[PDB]
């Protein structure tokens, strides 16, 4: 049971630009992850699974990075919509196992 | 060779030894249910099974009677009512490589559980709709062998451990796998109880004079007392007297 | 003639037994091997897949006048011989213990496997044949009977009587 | 097209019982493995149970014991019957079709609010 921890809390940054969490775990978790980018208001969507590997259809402008104990996530261009809350989930375990995380609050200026 | 289509082997026709099984330095786990160690060390049969395999470490606690899991629900499953004992070993060294030492992909979809000892070797595509992704993609395109990536930096969990369950079948049992040692030196010209190669008596022992043939093992004088034995080490003839008893 | 062979059946449907001489070891063999329309003469095999249980080999079981016994009650397949210079003579010999194998295959049948150079094999041939030397062999059936055996001071057997041949022997 | 709906969620007084009812589209159900998740309000999510292809389920330890998972073959469905649901429950809760290492939690479900009385 790997507890992860995310980082920042909270990110405002200014149109056009990228964006870069942090999710750091306790054990090793080097190729068992995913992020969920939850839109306030419904279920949350899988963009990047395992390491860095681009869920289908998901803008490439996603980018995930990262082995062991630690890993980011960074956005390219962040439009409008991109405002969503996302988690960072662990599955070293599978049968039958996950673990979340805290969550962040990405806005716009 | 990997934990799919495990490896096997049935001994048969020897002397059981196990001085060095479960008493050899490196062993990690071993425990049977059914049998002690000690009594198994001199219990015998007529057939014996060996199924190794490589497993990750976290799954370990999975092989086990009736246990459920993944490894042993849809990879490999051993019965209820299994009489035998498995042994693990942490095989952290022996088979391991930066790179991957995955050659072994094990199962990860199955359509239905094993039934025990059902060794299940198959190349298929699991799959949920119509085809398979041969001519599909993304959607119901799985596929049940999934590499290990063993790699040193994997922590405990992750260490291949490698194991071996040993299985003994009982039915009509001609059993021709039997090792217990146990034999004394022999003494001579004194009352003493012997038991020769199943020959349970007492008496006292003399250099015989009479010439067995060779496929003669016991000798026996009028009225069923039997009257002389060959030593089953050194091949000897030895005359049997019961030593003076009578009446004061 | 170089060997036998034993089983409920010709086909691979159940574990047959092989018994096969050579000039080299015996070989003792059980593997369910599913036979020819006829056994076949070696060329050195002709039998269908097996899954042998139990194999075993030796030293060869060999005017010359062979003996064997063959028997099969406890689980335990014996065999007996014996191999005496010269019909069947009117000499009296005692067959000694040969073998006393562990294997418990259930026996109700069985063949010969016979021999001969340079000659061809196929599954299924006519009564043609081919040639061989001049050769034969007798067949008899134990039966449970009673016998008076006589040892003599060195522990062999000299002499016998057959307890319910006539009144005199009775 | 692809698709889980769910129902179920609603109102239940302490200690009492409840099921959750989760229907598929476009994809089996007999043959996927099937996990139901639940987030409490404002808080993350946590995984609640699991039921496999061979029928072997599986729980969160918060619930063992009181929860459990089956599945209707016949019209490709999952259920999960609970019971003495306790003031924590209150959540939304989600039915999901996992693959794992071939891809992650993917297709998720509409949710289904569970509050209590009080
Ligand atoms: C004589 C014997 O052992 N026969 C079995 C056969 O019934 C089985 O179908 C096969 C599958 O491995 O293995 C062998
Ligand atoms: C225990 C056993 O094998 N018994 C067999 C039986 O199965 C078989 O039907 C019969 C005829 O061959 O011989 C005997
Ligand atoms: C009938 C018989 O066997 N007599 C034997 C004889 O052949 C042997 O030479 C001698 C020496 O042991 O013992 C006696």
């Amino acid at each position: 049971e790997r507890v992860m921890t995310q980082s920042p809390a909270t990110l405002s940054v200014s149109p056009g630009e990228r964006a870069t969490l942090s999710c750091r775990a306790s054990e090793s978790v080097s190729s068992d992850l995913a992020w969920y980018q939850q839109k306030p208001g419904q279920a949350p969507r899988l963009l990047i699974y395992g390491a860095s590997t681009r869920a289908t259809g998901i803008p490439a402008r996603f980018s995930g990075s990262g082995s062991g104990t630690e890993f980011t996530l960074t956005i390219s261009s962040l439009q409008s919509e991109d405002s969503a809350v996302y988690y960072c989930q662990q599955y070293n375990n599978w049968p039958p196992g996950y673990t979340f995380g805290q969550g962040t609050k990405l806005e716009i200026k | 060779a990997s934990v799919y289509a495990w490896n096997r082997k049935r001994i048969s026709n020897c002397v059981a030894d196990y001085s060095v099984l479960y008493n050899f330095a490196p062993f990690f786990a071993f425990k049977c249910y059914g049998v002690s160690p000690t009594k198994l060390n001199d219990l015998c049969f007529t057939n014996v099974y060996a199924d190794s395999f490589v497993i990750r470490g976290n799954e370990v606690s999975q092989i086990a009677p009736g246990q459920t899991g993944n490894i042993a629900d849809y990879n490999y499953k051993l019965p209820d009512d299994f009489t035998g004992c498995v042994i693990a070993w942490n095989s952290n060294k022996l088979d391991s490589k930066v790179g991957g030492n995955y050659n072994y992909r094990y199962r990860l979809f199955r359509k239905s559980n094993l039934k025990p000892f059902e060794r299940d070797i198959s190349t298929e595509i699991y799959q949920a709709g119509n085809k398979p992704c041969n001519g599909v993609a993304g959607v119901n395109c799985y596929f049940p062998l999934q590499s290990y990536g063993f790699r040193p930096t994997y922590g405990v969990g992750h260490q291949p451990y490698r194991v071996v369950v040993l299985s003994f079948e009982l039915l009509h049992a001609p059993a021709t796998v039997c090792g217990p040692k146990k034999s004394t030196n022999l003494v001579k010209n004194k009352c003493v109880n012997f038991n020769f190669n199943g020959l349970t008596g007492t008496g006292v022992l003399t250099e015989s004079n009479k010439k067995f043939l060779p496929f003669q093992q016991f000798g026996r004088d009028i009225a069923d007392t039997t009257d002389a034995v060959r030593d089953p080490q050194t091949l000897e003839i030895l005359d049997i007297t019961p030593c003076s008893f009578g009446g004061v | 003639i170089r060997g036998w062979i034993f089983g409920t059946t010709l086909d691979s449907k159940t574990q047959s037994l092989l018994i096969v001489n050579n000039a080299t070891n015996v070989v003792i063999k059980v593997c369910e091997f599913q036979f020819c329309n006829d056994p076949f003469l070696d060329f050195r095999v002709y039998s269908s897949a097996n899954n042998c249980t139990f194999e075993y080999v030796s030293q060869p079981f060999l005017k010359n006048l062979r003996e064997f016994v063959f028997k099969n009650i406890d689980g335990y397949f014996k065999i007996y011989s014996k191999h005496t210079p010269i019909d069947l003579p009117q000499g009296f010999s005692a067959l000694e213990p040969l073998v006393d194998l562990p294997i418990g295959i259930n026996i109700t049948r069985f063949q010969t496997l016979l021999a001969l150079h340079r000659s061809y094999l196929t599954p299924g041939d006519s009564s043609s044949g081919w040639t061989a030397g001049a050769a034969a062999y007798y067949v008899g059936y134990l039966q449970p009977r009673t016998f008076l055996l006589k040892y003599n001071e060195n522990g062999t057997i000299t002499d016998a009587v057959d307890c319910a041949l006539d009144p005199l022997s009775e | 097209e692809v698709q889980l709906v769910e129902s179920g969620g609603g109102l239940v007084q302490p200690g009492g019982s409840l099921r959750l009812s989760c229907a598929a589209s476009g994809i089996t159900v007999s043959r996927n493995y099937m996990s139901w998740v639940r987030q409490a309000p404002g808080k993350g999510l946590e995984w609640v149970s699991v039921m496999f292809a061979g029928g072997s389920t599986f729980y969160a330890d918060s619930v063992k014991g009181r929860f459990t998972i089956s599945r209707d073959n016949s019209k490709n469905t999952l259920y999960l019957q609970m019971n003495s649901l306790r003031a924590e429950d209150t959540a939304v809760y989600y039915c999901a079709r996992d693959l794992g290492v071939v891809g992650a939690t993917d297709y998720w479900g509409q949710g289904t609010l569970v509050t209590v009385s009080s």
